[PDB]
């Protein structure tokens, strides 16, 4: 059965037909997670390095033109944000870069920040319930493209590589949650920060950092209280200190 | 010449200005991660695919660190990449089958060279659905979808085996049997290059 040819025939993505305990680990990172915390900031305009302690995860979800078909933030913005000015020397980024050129200057910018590539996670969009709806084309395009990468990066010294959810309404930018329980799943460690977050994004475990926030209760020196002996190196995944 | 066609050769060596110009280039190197029939990333980079093409694309499959080496390649030998297909592997019953995460994909990154004129952008999408044949055996849904971005263009095959040999491809491989080749043009730059039928330096 040619799924390829089948998509010709009727619209239907080929992942349309795909199919398909330890939660303890789950428990445990919320156990583990510090207060959710978020800061409103224009990050064009914003000294990163505010943002202090350095990171142990960077999730970096810049807004791209190709996210609005029907600000937006370029690859040339993208690539000059001092991100390896906040990254711990041993650290992780996870960077969403779409499905265009970002597939490559997305590489560009792990290796300028100083992180390279291990895993290539592809979220795969099944169009189940509007297979008449054809795709405008990037003019460039080869193919109809339904799918978005997010580069996952180290530096310093369960789960598959793939998240399947059907396509999000037109102007829904929002990626899947799914992308936050891989990247917790690692136990990485605490540090989690998430540039380019939105209201709707505001995640325990994590501190969010995006110019549409509505609200902020950033502070510095709260934040670091979290980090702090005896809890300098936690995982995520381990009991709380007595 | 229509019906499939190959030689057997070591692609280092082989003088592929004999074989002409093609609207589509596949290749499924041999590529030195983490050996076999193994290329180094020089022998890789030195390849002679520029000749191979004026306008149309490329398609390159990568995986771990050839992601990146692919890309390097891709650009050295004068392509964009513009598109790249992912391979979702499933059993028979459509179920999915790098330290950090499983794999349940492979990817074949997509470059264009020149201005490719004609060809059927957009029929297919960029996710293969297919199932895990053998080790190494990418999935026979690639010729459909080159097929129809392209139909009836010479196309040519780096790094086949005899199962990848079709219609309208020149499949080129160290395993194949003997020489195959029917298309006159080629015939006749292949007696005049090799004349004893041998591939050397
Ligand atoms: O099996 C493969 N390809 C056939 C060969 O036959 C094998 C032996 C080598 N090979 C040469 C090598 C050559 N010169 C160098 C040389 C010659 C002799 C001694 C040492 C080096 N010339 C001519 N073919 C090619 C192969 C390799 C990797 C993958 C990865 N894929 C999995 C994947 C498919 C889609 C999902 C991606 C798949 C298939």
């Amino acid at each position: 059965n040619d799924y390829c040819q089948h998509f010709v025939d009727t619209g239907h993505r080929p992942q349309n037909f795909i199919r398909d305990l330890i939660r303890l680990k789950d428990e445990l990172i919320a156990k583990s997670n510090t207060p959710p915390m978020y800061l409103q900031a224009d990050i064009e305009a914003f000294d990163i390095r505010e943002l202090t302690p350095k990171f142990d995860v960077i999730l970096l979800e810049p807004p791209l033109e190709e996210y609005y078909r029907e600000k937006c933030w370029t690859w040339d913005d993208i690539m000059k944000l001092e991100i390896d000015e906040i990254a711990a020397p041993r650290s992780f980024i996870f960077l969403w870069c779409g499905s265009g050129e970002g597939l490559d200057l997305g590489r560009v910018c792990l290796r300028k920040w100083g992180y390279r590539r291990c895993e290539d996670i592809c979220w795969i969009k099944t169009n189940k319930n509007n297979p008449g709806k054809t795709k405008t084309l990037d003019p460039k395009a080869v193919f109809q493209r339904t799918k978005e990468h997010c580069l996952m990066g180290i530096k310093g010294t369960v789960d598959i590589d793939l998240i399947i959810t059907e396509e999000p309404e037109i102007g829904n930018i929002e990626k899947p949650v799914e992308i936050f329980h891989i990247i917790e799943h690692f136990c990485l460690g605490r540090r989690r920060l998430h540039l380019f977050g939105r209201d709707s994004t505001i995640r325990p475990g994590w501190l969010t950092v995006g110019p549409t926030l509505t609200n902020s209760n950033y502070n510095a020196e709260t934040y670091a209280s979290y980090f702090s002996a005896p809890n300098s190196y936690l995982t995520g995944c381990t009991e709380e200190i007595e | 010449l229509f019906p499939p066609q190959w030689i057997c050769c070591d692609i280092r060596y082989l003088d592929v200005s004999i074989l002409g110009k093609f609207a589509v280039v596949m290749a499924d190197p041999p590529w030195d991660i983490h050996p076999y029939g193994t290329l180094t990333d020089d022998e890789m980079r030195r390849l002679n695919i520029p000749v191979l093409q004026d306008d149309g694309f490329l398609f390159l499959w990568v995986t771990g660190r050839a992601m990146e080496l692919g890309r390097e390649c891709l650009n050295l030998w004068g392509y964009e990449r513009v598109d790249e297909i992912i391979w979702v592997k499933t059993n028979q019953l459509q179920r999915i089958i790098g330290h950090w995460l499983n794999h349940g994909k492979e990817h074949c990154l997509v470059g264009v060279k020149g201005n490719p004129q004609g060809f059927n952008q957009g029929l297919d999408c960029d996710v293969i659905v297919a199932e895990v044949r053998s080790t190494s055996h990418k999935p026979d849904e690639i010729y459909g979808m080159i097929e129809r971005l392209s139909p009836g263009t010479r196309k040519i095959e780096l790094f086949g085996r005899p199962h990848n040999v079709q219609p309208n491809w020149i499949t080129l491989g160290n395993q194949l049997d003997g020489i195959h080749l029917l298309d006159p043009d080629v015939v006749a730059r292949f007696k005049q290059r090799y004349p004893d039928g041998i591939i050397s330096k």
